[PDB]
């Protein structure tokens, strides 16, 4: 064990905001697992009129035609359209982009929730970390399934594939019986900073509510469709509130503006949709349960912590990226972040050092070429 | 004319929809009383041009500079009650379809008719010199303003003179449905139309941006009255309900379809069904029967402007069993000319009423009977692909005087039907097809000959006089000319002749002139219009701006004047302008349509507050000044299970 390093999970730091959030570029990913790097087709665009709440939708129709596409491919928490992206957008411009850190917005949601869910309620899973001249981190791939596919279901009725200006009709008749899948997505890349320390977030968006510009940051015009619940009696507000709680952070980490959730009734039945901009929900938390809404800047105090700690927990910053590297396992136990070298004498590290299980051989050559 | 029955209708079944405009004791920008501000304005030119040119009051202008003065004044007390912040529309009327032309004709020679009577307006129609000088007039008023108010120092005004074609009432229509298209439209721009034409109610919901008002003089109590359309959609909601549909009830297609049986039941290119004598006392009529057969078809009768020919024949044949009643007690509740039909409806109907009208032999009916249907059929497709989706074909119309009985149409539900949007006519040809030959001074003299001259190969179009044929006991000026159809082939084979021996002068205002124009003062635009456009890499003009909603509201395609307008130049009204420094003004087009339009609601529309309540809906399921845009930021009602709605319903 060459290095090793603990964080107490409840220390937390000093700086009071984030970074402006930027759009660096985007991908979106098949079905089959090929990478889309600047393309588009995944990108839905949102329509539900409110007279279709009158409707008594149900989500869990369609279920047992289910294309779960996700289940069956072969490494998938995969990094190779992010890292491929980045270097889309290094190349036309002769540098690299100064980041610190590259990840997935997922990834950094998991690390900032260890201040607040237990790890068995969390799931907080095993983490993978190495460096080039920069650091890369990768998660480890690990009824309450139809409770899964209600929440794509509920993407599915909310959207369309195509602008709802060139929608033509059959199209909006047909997309209640419409088959469901899963693994299918649009993914933006977002350069964001907390404190002195600069990122780049690879995140999933569901749709775009305005229109699309081209060549620019569509960022003020996305939004997140959250999976539904039930909403009828007190507690049920603070159940609620733990899950906007965790939305807020998912949207806030880059910038995203528009927060929408769907209410079931029971069974599968849909009976109310409200909407909440990314910044109301801090000052929303704050009156209804400040205990929770309190958690905001604490939140950001200790992702500044932890960002500052794995800068300084031992880690490399040795720039020439034809330096040999370094690997690390990451967890969350018993109030502990840990981290730990991945020693050469273990089949991963020489995996992780000599082949493409983390970091794609196009981009250490891109990279490796100046 | 005095004030319509139509307007008690509205009042006795809608009266909530009306408002007074609350109006002022001169600075445009300050902000307007009557509960809203006004994104958008498009004018019916024709109901102005036509008050002036002939008044109700007793005093006409003397002169056309004295029409034109008019003109400026009330479009002045419009602009100033409406307030438009981002666009204004004005819309002059254009070459017509033939199906429109062939009404039109009628009228137009009824009035030569008086004429007569007089000496012991015609000017008005596209082409003319006095059209003309209206459209080098009102160009430069508007020019005027933006040059000189500072309140419009943001404002757009589109201008759509004579030259260009088709009616304006679809320009208009056009233009709003092409902005509607954009990715970039705001969907709750505010909207307002003037017009004295009771058609625009039905044309408001046929955009379906609930938005809409509409601008009016009440007959009666000079006053004017807002008519909201989001209050009548409102009022609707309630009128069309119906219990246990197969299909999934949805108030857009149910809007729709009411609006297709006002435009069915009367209408302003076919005649009505002898069954079906006025709108106002009539559309109840068949709403009862479409609350009757709904549930019975496999969906609503119309669909993004299509018919559907199997629905609508079970309408007509339930219309078919009351028609016989429906003359019976027409009659019971009454306790050169051919206006005589005696025999009424009782002895033989269809089989008595078709020889008396058509003087055809008892053998040759059933034929006849089917060809008038079909094109009866088609002309109530044609109607309704008008409005929903602009002209099918500038060439159809309907080939007969009168229309079949109701017991007539069935049979034709095995059609499809076709069209082409082949060119509409030029300016003389269009002057030539309308007017009488007492008219004929509007015209270069040498067309004017082929009207009155005993040699002329289409003296049959110009009837010195004609028989008219009076109806319904309507003992007034309501007769209906029995003209000739004019031959189109004949007609502008005979026209086209002529062009060779006019002036370059007189193929001016013939030549089509097709774009329409945008004149802008300083606008959000105006330095990026000025860069590519004026100050442009070329002397001839290939450089065009395509433009989006986002940045002014407005949307198009823009491009030079043909004009001779130059960045540096002022100019003269027909109280100079010194536009040199002060404004710039293009060509403009339309986006066209990226596919047909579709009656949806768009994403993102907020609603204004409800006006009615409970007391009124149980009535109909038996006012004062209104709020007007968007009522807060969300697109949805509060209601039962949701985290928001829950603080709200525990008040
Ligand atoms: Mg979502």
């Amino acid at each position: 064990m060459g290095v090793s390093a603990n964080l107490f999970v409840k220390q937390r730091g000093s700086t009071t905001a984030l970074k402006q959030p930027k759009e660096i570029g985007f991908y979106s990913r098949t079905k089959d697992e090929e990478y889309l790097i600047s393309d588009d087709t995944n990108l839905n665009y949102y329509y539900l009129p409110d007279a279709e709440l009158d409707r008594k939708l149900d989500l869990s129709s369609g279920f047992q035609k289910f294309k779960d596409y996700y289940k069956d491919f072969e490494d998938r928490c995969s990094l190779r359209g992010l890292l491929e992206t980045i270097e889309s957008s290094e190349r036309h411009k002769g540098k690299k982009i100064n980041a610190d850190i590259i990840t997935f917005r997922g990834i950094a949601r998991k690390l900032i929730s260890c201040a607040f869910d237990s790890p068995s309620f969390n799931t907080v899973d095993l983490r993978i970390v190495s460096f080039n001249g920069q650091l890369f981190i990768k998660e480890v791939p690990e009824n309450q399934d139809l409770n899964v596919f209600t929440g794509y279901k509920f993407e599915t009725l909310a959207t369309l594939s195509n602008p709802l200006q060139y929608t033509p009709r059959e199209v909006i008749e047909k997309r209640t019986k419409r088959i469901v899948s899963h693994g299918d997505e649009y993914i933006s890349v977002v350069r964001t900073g907390v404190g002195n320390c600069k990122l780049i977030l690879g995140a999933e968006v569901d749709c775009i509510f305005d229109f699309k510009e081209n060549g620019r940051d569509n960022l003020k015009h996305y939004a997140e469709l959250k999976c539904t619940q039930q909403v009828a009696n007190i507690s049920d507000t603070h159940k609620f509130e733990r899950k906007l709680f965790r939305t807020w952070l998912q949207c806030f980490l880059v910038g995203i503006p528009r927060i929408i959730y769907g209410f079931k009734d029971d069974h599968y039945v849909l009976k109310t949709v409200e909407e909440f901009s990314t910044e109301e929900v801090p000052v929303l938390l704050k009156n209804n349960n400040p205990q929770v809404g309190s958690a905001c800047l604490e939140a950001i105090k200790w992702y500044g912590l932890l960002t500052e700690w794995l800068l300084k927990m031992i880690p490399r910053d040795e720039d020439p990226h034809s330096q040999i590297r370094a690997f690390k396992l990451v967890f969350e136990n018993n109030h502990l972040r840990l981290s730990e070298i991945e020693e050469s004498d273990e089949e991963y590290s020489g995996l992780i050092d000599g082949e493409h299980i983390l970091s794609n051989g196009f981009k250490e050559w891109r990279k490796s070429l100046k | 004319m005095g004030v319509p029955s139509f307007f008690r209708w509205l009042s006795r079944k809608y009266p909530k929809i009306i408002s007074p405009v609350l109006e002022e004791q001169p600075l445009d920008y300050s902000a307007s009383n009557p509960n809203g501000e006004l994104d958008n304005l498009y004018l019916d030119m024709n109901g102005i041009v036509h008050p002036c040119s002939h008044p109700e009051n007793k005093p006409p202008p003397e002169t056309e500079d004295e029409m034109l003065l008019a003109v400026f004044e009330y479009t002045n007390r419009v602009l100033n009650m409406a307030r438009p912040r981002k666009v204004l529309v004005m819309a002059v009327d254009g070459v017509a379809p033939r199906a429109k032309m062939n009404q039109q004709r009628a009228r137009r020679f009824r009035s030569a008719r008086d004429a007569q009577i007089e000496n012991e307006s015609n000017a008005i129609t596209p082409g003319t010199p006095f059209m003309d000088k209206l459209a080098a007039a009102l160009r430069y008023w508007t020019a005027f303003k933006l040059a000189t108010d500072p309140g419009w120092k943001n404002l757009q005004v589109i201008i759509s003179d004579a030259t260009v074609p088709g009616e304006g009432e679809h320009k208009i229509m056009n233009f709003i449905r092409s902005q509607r298209a954009d990715p970039e439209y705001n969907p709750n721009t505010t909207h307002c139309i003037y017009g004295l034409d009771a058609d625009l109610i039905f044309l408001g919901l046929a955009t379906h941006e609930p938005h809409f008002k509409i601008l009016r003089e009440d007959v009666f109590a000079q006053p004017f009255l807002w008519l909201h359309i989001n209050v009548l959609r409102e009022y609707l909601s309630a009128e069309l309900w119906v219990p246990g549909l197969p299909f999934t009830f949805d108030l857009e297609r149910a809007i729709d379809d009411w609006v297709f049986m006002c435009f069915f039941c009367g209408n302003d290119f076919l005649p009505h069904l002898p069954c079906l004598d006025v709108r106002e006392n009539s559309i109840d009529i068949l709403l009862d029967i479409w609350k009757v057969v709904l549930p019975k078809l496999k969906t609503y009768m119309t669909c993004d402007g299509v018919l559907n020919l199997p629905s609508v024949e079970t309408l007509l044949q339930h219309l078919g069993s009351r028609e016989g009643d429906i003359f019976k007690t027409r009659h019971i509740q009454e306790a050169f000319d051919t206006d005589e039909f005696v025999k009424l409806f009782e002895p033989g109907y269809h089989e008595r009423y078709y020889t008396a009208k058509f003087h055809v032999t008892p053998q040759d009916i059933e034929q006849l009977r089917k060809d008038m249907v079909k094109c009866y059929i088609e002309g109530v497709a044609w109607v309704l692909m008008y409005y929903y989706q602009g002209c099918a074909s500038w060439n159809w119309f309907y080939p007969y005087h009168y229309a079949p009985l109701a017991t007539d149409f069935h049979g034709f539900s095995h059609l499809e039907i076709k069209f082409e949007e082949g060119t509409p006519f030029l300016p003389y040809e269009q002057l030539m097809s309308v007017l009488p030959a007492a008219s004929g001074h509007a015209l270069p003299k040498i067309f004017r000959s082929l009207m009155s001259e005993p040699d002329s190969e289409i003296i049959d179009f110009y009837p010195e006089e004609f028989p008219i044929d009076m109806n319904g006991k309507k003992m007034s000026w309501q007769g209906i000319a029995l003209l000739p159809f004019i031959d189109q082939d004949r007609l502008l084979t005979a026209v086209r002749a002529q062009y060779p021996l006019l002036s370059d002068a007189e193929r001016a205002r013939n030549i089509r002139g097709e774009p329409v124009l945008l004149i802008s003062n300083k606008n959000a635009n105006y330095e990026r219009f000025s860069k590519k456009l004026y100050s442009k890499e070329n002397n001839n003009n290939n450089v065009v701006v395509k433009f989006q909603h986002f940045k002014s509201g407005l949307s198009g395609i823009v491009s030079k004047d043909v004009e001779g307008f130059e960045l540096n130049g002022k100019i003269v009204c027909p109280l100079p302008n010194l536009s040199t420094t002060l404004i710039l003004k293009m060509s403009y087009r339309l986006i066209p349509l990226p596919s047909r339009n579709k009656s949806i609601i768009l994403n993102g529309f907020i609603p204004s507050e409800p006006v009615l309540t409970a007391y009124d809906l149980d009535s109909i399921m038996y006012q004062n000044i209104v709020p007007v845009g968007p009522k807060g930021i969300t697109q949805y009602k509060p209601r039962t299970g949701g985290y928001r709605a829950f603080f709200y319903f525990a008040e």
